[PDB]
């Protein structure tokens, strides 16, 4: 007996990630085993590390957790450092607009550890973790009731199947912090710190948890895994183009017929996302603007993009933010700059006064109590929380409003 | 001075011996402690940090860092609203509102009985299912005032 | 898109059953949740099923199908035989003059569904059926939608709400005959057969679908299960007469001025639903006879009777089809011969010859070609369609007739 | 030597896996049958039997018990009217009257273009709109003829 979960709509044209997800309930192991799982795993066991590694990278899998950095590549990195080497799954999804992953863990949590077990003998670590924002309550539950269930049946603890190869992977849980998604934050918080960034390089793989090579990836990635074992990297590589290849996870919310998480080829358009999947728009309104979660603005004349990791790509976590013709610009920005306001960690001195500034000099030109000064005062300040920012909340904090700025000014220049 | 109940200190040192090292299991600790007594009591840190082996410093400093503890309220119950941009677009104030009719608060007021504290939140991933909010652990979708009033009824 | 349906009119004194189907439209499950809905199933999980019976039985919830069974005392007799067992809803409605269960299925479908769900776990049944007649191709394909709506939000599906009660609901559509309303015909329709009733004893709740425990209710009777969760069955038994409580639906049509269907307590009196609700008779007319459905014909001295199901009630399925001065009863009489005719299934000897010979010697009396010999002859088969039968088509078909004879002698004399 | 064509045999196919068991979508095939057709071919029972795993007998006789299935005419319209006790009171006759004035057919026949049978029925569910008539799955209530000729317009 789990906590309360809102049943999140989800659909599927490949029938992979969300092939048990696309139902909003708790599948169980045996439900797993009865649809071929742990077969993977149990393949995997029988091939070496370097070959699982060769399988991913030629697979050409990305990762899920905004950057798109290719998977094999990571691993082929930590593999490079003398051991103990430590597998981190990413489960801290705060983003604005962004919850893909959640119906992974809360409904196919077998897909995702899996995945680890793979994930963790490709690379030699002994030792998994899997952090969860501490507003998932279900998924902690959740998960920490497969981890058992996978360990009776003799997929988790030492010598897994006969293979000599050991893994307990121990569920962290967040407790507020946005940043803690940030994968040196991420760490710092395992150790039982604060959530405070550390200067990359070096990255995780080089020095991580404990100073040890650390592989960090997102939940959605690490799902992908078990059917690249499953099905060989060619047949995979067959599932949309041929350069970004694979299953990409959609979450669209806002003035949409039918939000939700979509599951689709890399190839659709922004367009084909909202209109074609997610029933079009509420009222048949214009699309106004979509925001990449708290990242991007997408005007209505960019909705023929593809959803890939391609320079005129979306890219992202894939998140779709609809507004449509109604909904006021400057309100909605106000609401990024408030997110980021509340989630700088403060330790860089132009992300900590910035991201505090851009939102309280943006409040006062939505309330219309800004003084000529406050104006300037807000373009500047918006131009100038990236300098000597050691992580990437400070160097887009000011990105989507900028973006709004320039692509509707008449609907600012009104705000005078 | 001040001493777990047994019951309680048990659960904390489940935690502490779960992960390889002892001071991992601050947030487990600290989550487990604030479901215990509806917030964190300041006279809890010292033995926490005895437990964890950890400088009380050390364990304040997480305490203020991580914005799910409450130092100051108790309540019984914690109603997180969103307030991020989906949620608030697709109706954030209406759920507010019908809030303040049935509980007679605000964000950040506690009720007088000390039953129900409402906590403004940023988004919870459920964007989807916008207007979010949650009572402790459960999460919900708003769709109006009387379906809100018969949900807060489940919570005595 | 819907194919086209007729916009009855609907009115309720009570606004239950027709809070939204009071609309002449589709309400989805959105305007659903937004009234409350699928908060009765969500407290009714929580109790037992043995409460939910319990609750049911103490409502007074009698069936709207027509014959007023008590639902509690349907259900407890059901589950005192061993599962597996099912659940059915009949919507096959096709007695002259009843269009009230079509409103709740094209209007506010959820209002069933939510009822299906709550009954079909009050008897531990984990299939349910919806039979629909073949002549409501809206009400089937506005179903169809809802169903997966549902689906959707976790209402229908594997462990409802964490539940560990599975249902799945199929919608099956009749294909002409108004025998397929019958029970057992149903049944065996359902298992692909031909519209044949069975042997009563045993009753479906004894042996059914497939010889298991079978419960089969009402649209209307169903659709009041929510109420009874919701409100509790104290509150409930508050509405009209504590000894025929809650709504009753009244389909009204002929000579009236409003004709549609009518929410009303059944304290309510048949000239209150002709003159109070139905406004009165059209061109103020006198009123000469109401035909409940095929089944009744009630005189002019018989309209302050109360609409329920005490002996001198109006009972039936509250079918009121108003008949004025200026209309023949003759020909009315014809017009119910001709139905029954169309209708015999023909497995019993009097039921297929006496229908068949009913009608054929009544129209030969209507146009004034009978023999002393056909109007003897009429005579007695109206008397003796019942022997033998198997079930309640031929127990009435010769009954509404007979009473036109016994009300009406000096209309009757006219033809001879 | 008699095969569904596929866009066909996939709808039916659909339907049988839809029930626990197969036999339990013999009336939804039939539909569908018909639907594509205009009507029953007798030809196209034989396979139908073999996919709902019955036998021939079983289906023929199914098809000749329920009303709406119909062997013997093709139409790519049918017009069901009600004969029954509220329409007749209403006024049935002005409608099949109206009826014969634009398209030149009574109840039982076929426009010589194959385009529209009238076939009568008894009570439809809708009494209250008395007389009632359906086109196919559409349904409505007879005003008048300049109003019916307008409705008939719409279906080419
Ligand atoms: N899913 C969510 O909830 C969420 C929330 C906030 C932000 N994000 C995303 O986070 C992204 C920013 O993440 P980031 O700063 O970690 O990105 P990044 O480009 O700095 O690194 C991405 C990944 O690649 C690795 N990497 C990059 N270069 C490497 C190298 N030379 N050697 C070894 N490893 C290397 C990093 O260690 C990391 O794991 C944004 O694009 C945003 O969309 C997602
Ligand atoms: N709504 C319509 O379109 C429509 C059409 C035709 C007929 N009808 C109605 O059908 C009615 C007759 O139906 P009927 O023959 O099912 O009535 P019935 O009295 O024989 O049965 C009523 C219900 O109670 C159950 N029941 C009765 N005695 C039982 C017992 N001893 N143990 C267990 N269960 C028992 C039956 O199974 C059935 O579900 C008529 O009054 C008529 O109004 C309605
Ligand atoms: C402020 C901030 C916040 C987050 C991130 C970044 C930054 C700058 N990242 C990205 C994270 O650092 C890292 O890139 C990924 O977890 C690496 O996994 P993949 O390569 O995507 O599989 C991130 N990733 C993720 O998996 N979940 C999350 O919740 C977040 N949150
Ligand atoms: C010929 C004939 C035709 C019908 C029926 C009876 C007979 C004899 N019955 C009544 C049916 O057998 C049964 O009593 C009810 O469906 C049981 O449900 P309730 O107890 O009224 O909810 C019936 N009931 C119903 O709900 N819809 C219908 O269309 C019909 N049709
Ligand atoms: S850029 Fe901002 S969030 Fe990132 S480490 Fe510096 S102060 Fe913290
Ligand atoms: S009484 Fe008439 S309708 Fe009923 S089973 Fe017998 S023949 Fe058929
Ligand atoms: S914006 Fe409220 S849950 Fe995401
Ligand atoms: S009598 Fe014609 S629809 Fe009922
Ligand atoms: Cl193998
Ligand atoms: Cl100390
Ligand atoms: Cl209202
Ligand atoms: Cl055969
Ligand atoms: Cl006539
Ligand atoms: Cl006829
Ligand atoms: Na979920
Ligand atoms: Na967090
Ligand atoms: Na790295
Ligand atoms: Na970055
Ligand atoms: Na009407
Ligand atoms: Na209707
Ligand atoms: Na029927
Ligand atoms: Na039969
Ligand atoms: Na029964």
């Amino acid at each position: 007996s789990y906590p309360a979960i809102p049943r999140i709509y989800a659909e599927t044209t490949l029938n992979m990630l969300l092939k048990r997800a696309k139902k909003p309930r708790v599948h169980s192991i045996d439900e797993y085993l009865k649809d071929g799982g742990y077969q993977a795993l149990e393949k995997a066991l029988n091939m070496s590390p370097e070959e699982i590694i060769d399988w991913v990278d030629k697979s050409t899998l990305r990762g899920g957790g905004g950057a798109g950095f290719p998977t094999g590549k990571k691993w082929k990195f930590a593999v490079q450092n003398p051991g103990p080497r430590y597998f981190i799954c990413n489960a801290d999804e705060s983003e604005p607009g962004t919850f893909k992953d959640r119906i992974i863990i809360e409904r196919d949590p077998h897909l995702l550890i899996e995945g680890i077990i793979i994930s963790s003998y490709a690379i030699g670590a002994n030792e998994a973790y899997i952090y969860i924002r501490g507003e998932y309550p279900a998924g902690y539950y959740i998960l920490r009731d497969a981890i058992e269930e996978a360990k009776k049946k003799g997929f988790l603890g030492k010598n897994i199947l006969g293979s000599g190869f050991d893994l307990e992977i121990y569920v962290a849980r967040g407790a507020g912090a946005y940043i803690c998604g940030e994968e040196t934050a991420l760490i710092e918080s395992l150790e039982g710190k604060r959530g405070h960034p550390r200067l990359k390089p070096p990255y995780p793989v080089q020095k991580g948890l404990w100073g040890k090579p650390t592989v960090v990836n997102n939940v959605e990635t690490i799902a992908n895994v078990p059917f690249i074992i499953s099905m060989g990297w060619e047949e995979y590589r067959y599932i949309g183009p041929s350069d970004y290849a694979g299953p990409k996870l959609f979450p669209v919310s806002g003035k949409v017929k039918k939000p939700g998480v979509y599951e689709l080829p890399m190839n659709t358009t922004l367009r084909e996302v909202i209109f074609k999947y997610a029933g079009g728009t509420l009222g048949n309104k214009k699309v106004k603007a979509v925001f990449s979660g708290a990242l991007d603005c997408f005007s209505s004349e960019e909705l023929d993009i593809p959803m890939d990791y391609s320079p005129l790509g979306f890219g992202g976590t894939g998140t779709v933010i609809v507004l449509t013709e109604e909904d006021d610009i400057v309100e909605a920005a106000l609401k990024i700059a408030e997110f980021y306001e509340h989630e700088t960690c403060g330790q860089c001195t132009p992300c900590r006064v910035g991201c505090y500034e851009q939102a309280n000099l943006l409040e006062k030109i939505y309330k219309g109590e800004a003084t000529e000064q406050d104006w300037e005062g807000f373009d500047f300040v918006n131009r100038n929380i990236q300098p000597t920012s050691i992580c990437g909340l400070g160097a887009v904090a000011g990105r989507l409003i900028r973006q709004t700025l320039e692509k509707f000014p008449e609907e600012w220049e009104k705000y005078r | 001075e001040f001493e777990f109940p047994e019951e309680l200190k048990t659960k904390l040192q489940e935690h502490i011996n779960y992960f390889p090292k002892k001071r991992q299991a601050i947030l487990l600790c600290l989550h487990e402690i604030q479901n215990y007594y509806g917030y964190i009591p300041p006279e809890s840190l010292k033995p926490l940090a005895d437990m964890l082996e950890l400088p009380l410093n050390h364990v304040e400093g997480v305490v203020a860092f991580y914005d799910m503890f409450d130092r100051e309220d108790k309540a019984k119950y914690r109603i997180r609203v969103c307030v991020s941009i989906v949620c608030h677009l697709m109706g954030t104030n209406k759920l507010l509102k019908a809030l303040e009719n049935i509980l007679g608060i605000k964000p950040g007021e506690v009720t007088p009985d000390g039953k129900f504290k409402i906590v403004p939140v940023q988004c919870l991933g459920a964007c989807s299912e916008a207007p979010v909010f949650m009572v402790n652990d459960d999460e919900y979708k708003f769709e109006s005032e009387v379906q809100l009033n018969e949900i807060l009824s489940r919570y005595t």
